[PDB]
């Protein structure tokens, strides 16, 4: 996995 | 909302599932005919990828065909490349098939892959 | 063959188009309800995402069934936010909708999904 | 975007 996008 | 998170490989994980189902024939819901080959696919998949058979979908008698039949002059094979390329990412561009792979892929209205076929051919003259 | 090129951005691109499809409310072929909501998909799009809906759609009988009721104690926003989490890769996580979305997710069986809930919900004990 | 998966 999980990011920010 | 501007505060989601992402997950990287959700789409590529989608793509996976979509052809695992195309492979197990779960759920398709077109033939598209290329001379004497048969193929079949998601109507959703094939729109999302060609613009095409973006057309062809969203017109109000043709959404309802479950066989499109495509012109003769297209290539089995360079269908079939370009098919598994909506389904995959992946495009088996060889010396021996990119004339058939561009052509298909000009009919078909597939821009990136008529780009890269077009860098290809220049670079072998 | 092992002789592809691969485009990068294509599974995404298929999923933002496939997004626009929902939202234009084209092919969609099922409608999920939910209590008092109901949201129109594709099965293979939620096949593709979840464990339950892989399930219900490759079952011989509800296959064919154009409207699926989802159990009472499923929240609609819960359900909400993941159909939209399917159709994009984005997750709309708050504090006053996580407890909501871990429990759709862990009904709905998307174990990427339960697992960053548990993770942010471990961060704040 | 091509590359080499
Ligand atoms: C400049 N020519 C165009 O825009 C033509 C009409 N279209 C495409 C062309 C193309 O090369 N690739 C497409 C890929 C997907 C799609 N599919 C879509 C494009 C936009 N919105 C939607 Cl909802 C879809 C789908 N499904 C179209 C093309
Ligand atoms: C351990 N439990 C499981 O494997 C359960 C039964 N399934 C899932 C669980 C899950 O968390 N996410 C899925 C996402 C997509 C899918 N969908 C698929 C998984 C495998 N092959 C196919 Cl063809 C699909 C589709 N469509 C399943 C799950
Ligand atoms: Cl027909
Ligand atoms: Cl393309
Ligand atoms: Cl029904
Ligand atoms: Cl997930």
């Amino acid at each position: 996995a999980w990011v920010i996008p | 909302a501007d505060s989601c998170i992402q997950f990287t490989r959700h789409a590529s994980d989608v793509l996976l599932n979509l052809n695992r189902l195309r492979s197990r024939d779960i759920l398709t819901d077109v033939v598209i005919v290329v001379s004497r080959e048969q193929f079949r696919a998601h109507k959703t998949v094939l729109m999302a990828c060609s613009g095409l058979f973006y057309s062809i979908f969203t017109d109000q008698l043709k959404c309802n065909l479950s066989v499109i039949n495509l012109d003769p002059e297209i290539n089995p094979e360079g269908f079939c490349i370009l098919l598994d390329f909506m389904y995959t990412s992946r495009l088996n561009l060889r010396e021996g098939n990119i004339m058939a792979v561009m052509a298909t892929a000009m009919y078909l209205q597939m821009e990136h892959v008529v780009d890269t076929c077009r860098k290809f051919i220049k670079a072998s003259e």
